[PDB]
RNA sequence: AGGGAACCCACU
């Protein structure tokens, strides 16, 4: 009548992505992360542009647009951060936001290329992925001689439901029962399919024999970082976070219990 | 001296490239105008 | 003076004909426009056969 | 009061009043483009 | 012209209320918990939870229309107990297992990154 | 025979498996663009007052 | 004939005819016949020899053209007067011999069978793959597809043009669209795109898209309008001039605020305009005293953001504007999407990324549609485009979709497609993305290239309730 | 197009080569209006003498 | 015009890609080669890198309206 | 509100509905009502007219709303059955060996907006709780209503021999007593056909509770839809080996066969049958032969599917397709016609400058001996392409002459 | 306070 019992195991861990198995938990939960890990991790974008002078061939909201897309260091601050929402401030303030400006003109006559590293942030540890100290930095636009792009922006705390700017992954693998014992994919020829990268079959094997009392357990998890976070950070958030959606529906309901 | 199939379909769209590049696509309008 | 003639673009009377596609971007042309239409009062026009 | 407009060859400012006819006072071409507004302009980056 | 805005599905608009509980009057110990800016994140991992329950006789959720942003779920138990303590321990349980489950990945990253 | 008439609305039609077959989905800037005429009785002066 | 391949006296142009039963020589120099050039075949050999291919190959610095084919004999133009006399070889395979010679007395080879397609018609891939109705409502969409219509499009001030962000080249292509400078002027995307029944929301040709995906600038575009306007002092007593109306002197003043207009009457860009907003402030003199207004205002139901504001004299000398108006969209619900093998459809619903059904990487579909619109309409070209498109990706290579191209075949692609590591047919494992199960059946998906198509519902929507009316009847208007 | 006779609007054997047998509209002018086939070309004439 | 920020598909950000590809295949690497070494695994970040066309540079062929 | 597709053909081209708003642009419409209005969603656009006064509203209430109108007079028999998905998945659904663990089943009746509350006992008690398809469909039935009907698949020989009560293919479809006790439904349970179960359901209970029945199978077996799937893809289209030789064999005696007939009549051996010409003669063999060798590449083709097949699956369904789109699909595409008869000679003697002159064989004349799948030559292309020009034409021309 | 005709393209 009660809780699952958990294990995990790392298998990979790098800058970029976490390779791992979470065992003796259900179907929903494993699926209920990775949605989480899609849609409900928060990450500081940038969601809020003024342009003071654009002389590029792109008009101004295919430049904020491409800027929105821009991911940023969000590791430590972003915690911190209160949702602009439901900040105090009037407009924007360093607890709600971060600011940016870029200011450039081609005064040359080659092609002059805005990057992500000509976005000047206020705070040392919210900046372009790609501006962190091989990967080049992300192209804003370019521009040839005359032409100028001139703008201010403001970065907030958000997550992938609201828009898929503010998603921390590029990708997510998620997998389970490689060897389709429980046959909840049905093949009509089974030895056309390739093994899974899990499989612990022989190569003549192509699918376990059918279990009548399986159940999924070990989900297999491959989360890739776009850069925004740490890939472990993004696993770990997800699960503070839906633990807190659990917490407020309990209080909430808690509420509308005694209410009555 | 004769193309071979393996060397036709090399050949047969050099020789079309050849034509669109010496004439485009809307020479009829332009050769009756200039007539 | 009898009259005018309208010109079709990139034909052998235009000031088009035989320009490099450097010297087309100069003009604000397209080098890929292929021609072959009127300017009638500002207003693209082709001929249909 | 200014009114300035940009020139389509020569890219020159130049000054432009109401019943004036357009013409560029360098090159004299004929075709002249309104400068981008001074208003506050602000997007969401969506 | 018609787009909602985007923040409509997760954020709730004045005086509307997280959670409602209703009776299910077709049958007895049966109560509807319509929950309002939830999708099938919590509902599936609610029902799911509850499906564990020994008690529960029946217990499922839907979606009644992908343009809105609110879910159902219905709880029938045995009549020594109740779909309100049902779903309050269904909501224990998840947060139990979720809390070891960060307790178990903050061990194993530490154990990769030494080695 | 025929006329153009008022309260008359046209857009672009997409399925909705979760509407009863008795429905139409109608959006929002229509239904606010159009009216119906509702006599003002002591049952409804309340709800109508407020609208 | 002689004298024509030399050209000597007789050009390319000529069409000479022999009506062998009849005893009649018909000579035709007139304009206005249509003819395709044809190579020669002599014997049973092409005229065409490996040392023409070798100076062809060359020809941008030998100089050698297509001109030099037709001057050496090589290769005639053949009018339909003149090709009812023609024994024509489809490819030189039937200059072969073989057991029992159908013709032996061939005259004339094709250069290649896919000329017989036009403009349009060439993009399509696998043509020779789909039921023929079905290549003519391509031809057609092509023609409504968004993309970037013409390089300089800065510069003009067209009354309507539609631009996407992100237009792509397709992943799978026919060799004639080398020609059609398709690579440079593209106009779609190359989409994930499933063929399955997932909730509902793609039946009966509607389609499912990623909301994520549109998030991301997914066949995001951009709409342009153009409107223009002139001041005319035609006589002394009544003239136009752009100005700021000001409510004391002027008097038909709609309820728009003009205090968008700058001093000179005009509208600046980067200015956000709505629908019945003023943007070319004028006023006519009479014969709220001595002015008429007569301004221009945006069209009713439509916004967006003031692009470029031009002025000029015109013909006879009057001062004359254009303004352009640039307004972004969105893909939404009521769009219209199509393959290029005349499956068409409009968006459905828009799902988020986490709501999508997903393979065991984290690949999401970009679009859905229905399985139902295959088996009646029989585009097996656009299943064996996705085929193709998803070893193209894979091996990083643009497969080649000419038509009657006998290298190519749908095993051949599915070998491949398995060296890769995928299922030889292209089906994946799908997992439910509610639910995180497993579906049963496994799932075809792959790269295909779609259009989005002028057709927008934020342009077809409308409703009335007691608006204005026409003078002779009074008739609600028309439109 | 209000004609109704489908002969002129069928697609004739001799259009092979000359004018693309799929490009055409689907709504009144189906069969009357017709595009060039790729390699297609139409003389302007020239004297007999 | 320009090469997009993420991938459509999955959102892996591949603007900054574009001018390495370009200069992978100049040094003689395949299409496929060039991509395997960007990290591009997903067919749909390959497709991304595969079919883009950069028309910016065309439109930087035009002169600016202002100088 | 009263809503309408033009052409408005028939009353059910313009109905009643209730306004439900909802977020984007479009009008929305459950789709077993595309059916009356003859719409779909590849850009259709329909009118709205909102009824000024109570009377009006009356009418359009009383007379016109869609449940009124499932039955048209037209033909005694509904306008509106079930169509695309959940046609295709309710024909998987009902299966014999379709089995359903509580969570699916609880999940499931979350869908139905009729349900009772009350779980009905497993068909499947032990090893493990199971219910079949058929179980919960049989929740979904309204009443206590009787129908009998055959699945399209039922084999013609199994009513007069043993196991006419017990289907060994459960082709028999039986609803006793408001419950589904056997058979596969498909198009002719539940599709537009008289004496289907959803005219059998308007019949014996009102327009409310068939409006019911529609809706509840399209939300329960959607949802079901979801876990079941349902794809088309290239592995559909293909056949295996020996039904490619098979074909071929076929093909390559069919044209043997022409050859035959053709040096027949060229040297005087052929006599006209009575009432035809020599030459019309001459073409009713050689058409005979060619539909007989496309009639048995068809059959062969059709025999080559698995169950698992998705073409076969909306085809047996009765969803979508026919035998004949799975014949041009896997084997040949066939004879291209123009005004009822072969390709006509457009050139002197030739249907094309590749042929010789007088060659009245298969390929000259627009036989298309290749499926769609492996692709067609050019001038099958250029044939098809004239036989499906006809068919533009005709839908462009009668329009005028019928609307008069 | 507000027009109209003609023609062309296109959509279901
Ligand atoms: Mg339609
Ligand atoms: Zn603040
Ligand atoms: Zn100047
Ligand atoms: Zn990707």
């Amino acid at each position: 009548p009660y809780a699952n019992q958990p294990t995990v195991r790392i298998t990979e861990l790098t800058d970029e992505n976490v390779k791992f198995i979470i065992e003796n938990t259900d179907l929903a939960v494993a699926n209920s992360i990775r949605r989480v890990f899609i849609a409900e991790v928060p990450i500081i974008a940038i969601d809020w542009v003024q342009i003071d002078a654009n002389s590029s061939v792109l008009h101004d909201e295919f430049i904020a647009h491409r800027l929105g897309l821009i991911p940023l260091t969000s590791d430590d601050i972003v915690d911190k951060l209160q949702y602009s929402r439901d900040c105090t401030c009037e407009e924007f303030c360093p607890e709600c936001s971060v600011e940016f400006t870029l200011d450039v003109r081609c005064n040359e006559d080659q092609t002059r290329h805005v990057t992500s590293r000509d976005l000047i942030s206020n705070s040392p540890r919210v900046i372009p992925v790609t501006s962190r100290n091989e990967q080049d930095d992300i192209l804003i636009v370019k521009l040839r001689k005359g032409q100028e792009l001139r703008l201010r922006a403001y970065a907030k705390k958000g997550f992938g439901k609201e828009h898929a700017k503010w998603n921390p992954t590029a990708g997510v693998a998620f997998e389970y029962d490689p060897d389709n014992a429980l046959r909840h994919t049905v093949y009509p020829k089974p030895e056309e399919w390739p093994k899974s990268e899990y499989s612990e079959l022989d190569e003549d094997e192509s699918q376990a024999p059918y279990d009548p009392n399986g159940k999924p357990e070990r989900f297999y998890y491959n989360v890739e970082s776009c850069g925004s976070l740490r890939p472990e950070t993004i696993v770990l958030s997800a699960l503070s976070g839906l633990k807190k959606k659990l917490s407020d529906l309990q209080t909430q309901l808690s509420h509308e219990i005694q209410s009555d | 001296d004769e193309i071979t199939p393996d060397l036709w379909q090399e050949a047969c769209w050099i020789v079309i490239s050849s034509y669109f590049d010496e004439k485009g696509l809307v020479r009829q309008q332009l050769d009756s105008f200039d007539e | 003076f009898i009259g005018k003639i309208p010109i079709m673009l990139r034909s052998t009377y235009c000031l088009l004909n035989g320009l490099t596609d450097r010297d087309l971007c100069e003009l604000n042309e397209c080098p890929l426009d292929p021609g072959g239409y009127f300017i009638i009062n500002g207003s693209e026009k082709v001929l249909i056969a | 009061q200014p009114m300035i407009y940009i020139c389509g060859e020569c890219h020159t400012e130049n000054e432009i009043k109401s019943r004036d006819p357009i013409r560029c006072r360098e090159c004299g071409y004929r075709i002249m483009y309104k400068k981008r507004t001074k208003r506050l302009v602000v997007f969401d980056a969506r | 012209m018609n787009a909602p805005p985007a923040f409509e599905s997760f954020l709730l608009f004045e005086g509307e209320k997280k959670i409602t509980i209703n009776k299910d009057t077709k049958v007895p110990n049966a109560c509807l918990f319509t929950i309002n800016k939830e999708d099938h994140t919590l509902g599936n991992i609610i029902k799911s939870q509850l499906l564990k329950d020994p008690q529960v006789l029946f217990a499922g959720y839907k979606v009644p229309h992908p343009l809105e942003h609110k879910i159902i779920i219905r709880v029938q138990t045995t009549p020594d107990y109740s779909p309100q303590e049902a779903f309050t321990n269904a909501i224990t349980d998840l947060i139990s297992e979720l809390s070891l489950l960060e307790e178990r990945f903050r061990v194993a990253i530490k154990d990769k990154q030494e080695g | 025979m025929g006329k153009r008439v008022d309260f008359s609305a046209r857009t672009v039609i997409t399925p909705d498996p979760n509407l009863s077959i008795d429905q139409v989905g109608v959006p929002r800037s229509i239904a606010a663009n159009m009216t119906f005429a509702e006599i003002v009785t002591p049952f409804n002066i309340d709800r109508l007052q407020e609208l | 004939r002689k004298l024509r391949r030399q050209m000597d006296i007789i050009v390319s142009e000529v069409s000479m005819i022999r009506d062998i039963r009849e005893r009649e020589i018909r000579i035709y120099t007139d304009a206005g016949r249509i003819c395709r050039p044809l190579l020669i075949v002599e014997k049973q050999k092409l005229l065409l020899k490996k040392r023409h291919i070798d100076q062809l190959k060359e020809r941008e610095y030998n100089n050698y053209s297509w001109q030099d084919l037709v001057a050496s004999g090589v290769v005639e133009y053949i009018d339909t007067l003149e090709e009812e006399t023609v024994m024509l070889a489809m490819t030189p395979d039937d200059l072969q011999e073989k057991e029992v010679a159908y013709c032996s007395t061939y005259t004339h080879c094709e250069i290649h069978p896919s000329m017989i397609l036009g403009v349009c018609a060439s993009i399509i891939p696998f043509p020779d793959h789909n039921q023929s109705p079905r290549n003519t409502y391509q031809s057609a969409m092509g023609k409504q597809a968004m993309g970037v219509y013409i390089t300089n499009f800065h510069v003009r001030m067209d009354t309507l043009a539609h631009v996407l962000y992100y237009p792509q080249k397709p992943l799978v292509t026919t060799r004639s669209m080398e020609y059609l400078r398709f690579r440079e002027l593209p106009a779609g995307i190359n989409s994930i795109v499933a063929i399955a029944s997932y909730t509902g929301y793609n039946q009966e040709d509607s389609v499912i898209m990623n909301r994520s995906a549109v998030d991301r600038g997914f066949f995001r575009s951009v709409f342009y309008r153009s409107y223009k306007e002139q001041e005319s002092k035609k006589g002394f007593d009544q003239e136009e001039v752009f100005e700021k109306p000001t409510r004391e002197t002027c008097q038909g003043m709609r309820h728009a605020i003009y205090d968008k207009l700058d001093d000179d009457g005009l509208i600046a860009p980067g200015v956000r305009v709505s629908g019945d907003d003023v943007i070319i402030g004028k006023t006519v003199t009479l014969p709220r005293y001595t002015k008429r207004d007569c301004s221009t205002f945006l069209r009713t139901s439509e916004t967006g953001i003031v692009d470029q504001v031009m002025v000029t004299l015109n013909q006879e000398g009057y001062k004359f504007c254009k303004i352009r108006v640039r307004s972004v969209r969105i893909p939404q619900i009521g769009d219209k999407f199509a393959s290029r093998h005349g499956q068409k459809g409009t968006c459905g619903i828009q799902y988020r990324q986490e709501d999508m059904p997903f393979t065991c990487e984290g690949i999401t579909p970009d679009i859905i549609i229905n399985p139902h619109a295959i088996p009646s309409r029989m585009t097996i070209g656009h299943l064996i485009e996705c085929l193709q498109g998803k070893v193209s990706a894979n091996k990083g290579e643009i497969g080649d979709a000419t038509p009657f191209n006998d290298a190519v075949n749908v095993q051949k692609i599915s070998n491949l497609l398995s060296d890769y590591g995928y299922h030889l047919r292209g089906n994946e494992v799908l997992y439910n993305g509610f639910t995180g199960r497993k579906i049963t059946s496994q799932i075809f998906i792959g790269p295909t290239y779609y259009q989005r198509l002028k057709h927008m519902v934020d342009d077809k929507i409308h409703s009335r309730a007691r608006g204005p009316i026409q003078i002779l009847n009074r008739q609600p208007m028309e439109g | 197009r209000d004609g109704k006779l489908a002969k002129p609007r069928q697609l004739h054997n001799t259009l092979w080569g000359m004018v693309c047998p799929a490009e055409t509209p689907e709504g009144h002018a189906v069969g009357l209006v017709k595009n060039l086939a790729l390699m297609a070309y139409i003389s302007v004439g020239s004297q007999p003498s | 015009m320009i090469i997009p920020v993420r991938c459509f598909t999955c959102g892996k950000i591949v603007g900054n890609k574009w001018e390495a590809y370009l200069g992978l295949l100049q040094a003689e690497y395949t299409e496929g080669d060039a991509l395997d070494a960007l990290g591009l695994k997903r067919y749909c970040c390959r497709r991304m890198l595969l079919a883009h066309v950069d028309l910016i540079e065309k439109l930087l062929n035009y002169a600016p309206l202002e100088k | 509100v009263i809503f309408n597709r033009q052409p408005t053909l028939h009353k059910m081209s313009m109905m009643g509905h209730r306004v439900r708003i909802l977020p984007w642009s479009t009008f929305r419409l459950n789709l077993s009502v595309t059916t009356p209005y003859n719409a779909d969603f590849d850009g259709d656009e329909m009118n709205l007219h909102l009824p000024q006064s109570l009377e009006t509203r009356a009418e359009i209430q009383e007379l016109a709303m869609v449940p009124r109108m499932i039955v048209t007079p037209q033909s005694n028999r509904p306008v509106m059955g079930i169509v695309q998905d959940t046609l295709t998945a309710v024909r998987k659904f009902t299966k014999r060996d379709v089995f359903l663990e509580r969570g699916e089943v609880m999940n499931l009746l979350m869908f139905l907006s009729t349900w009772d509350g009350k779980v009905p006992q497993p068909a499947i008690l032990k090893p493990r709780p199971l219910w079949t398809g058929k179980q919960i469909f049989s929740l979904i039935i309204p009443g206590h209503i009787n129908c009998i009907r055959t699945h399209s698949t039922h084999p013609d020989d199994e009513d007069s021999g043993p196991y006419k009560h017990i289907s060994p293919g459960d082709t028999k479809v039986v609803v006793e007593n408001g419950e589904l006790i056997m058979g596969i439904l498909c198009k002719k349970s539940l599709g537009t056909s008289a004496g289907s179960l959803v005219h059998i359901s308007y019949l014996e209970m009102g327009h409310d509770i068939t409006r019911l029945f529609y809706s509840n199978i399209q939300t329960v077996i959607n949802n079901w839809l979801l876990i079941e799937g349902h794809t088309i893809g290239i592995g559909d289209s293909i056949a295996d080996s020996k039904t490619y030789q098979d074909i071929q064999n076929t093909i390559k005696k069919a044209k043997q066969d022409v050859i035959e007939v053709i040096e027949k009549a060229h040297n005087n051996e052929l006599e006209p049958t009575p009432g035809n010409t020599l030459r019309q003669t001459f073409e009713n063999q050689v058409n005979r032969i060619l539909n007989d060798a496309r009639d048995k590449t068809g059959s062969s083709a059709q025999k080559s599917l698995s169950e698992y097949n998705n073409f076969k699956s909306m085809v047996v369904s009765g969803a979508k397709g026919s035998k004949i789109n799975i014949s041009q699909v896997i084997a040949v595409v066939g004879q291209q016609n123009v005004e009822g008869k072969r390709i006509p000679f457009g050139f002197k003697h030739r249907t094309l400058p590749h042929f010789i002159k007088d060659d009245y064989g298969p390929e000259s004349r627009g036989f298309v001996e290749n499926s769609y799948l492996a692709g067609l030559t050019p001038t099958e292309f250029f044939f098809h392409a004239m036989g499906g020009r006809e068919g533009l034409i005709d839908t462009a021309v009668k329009t005028a002459e019928t609307g008069y």
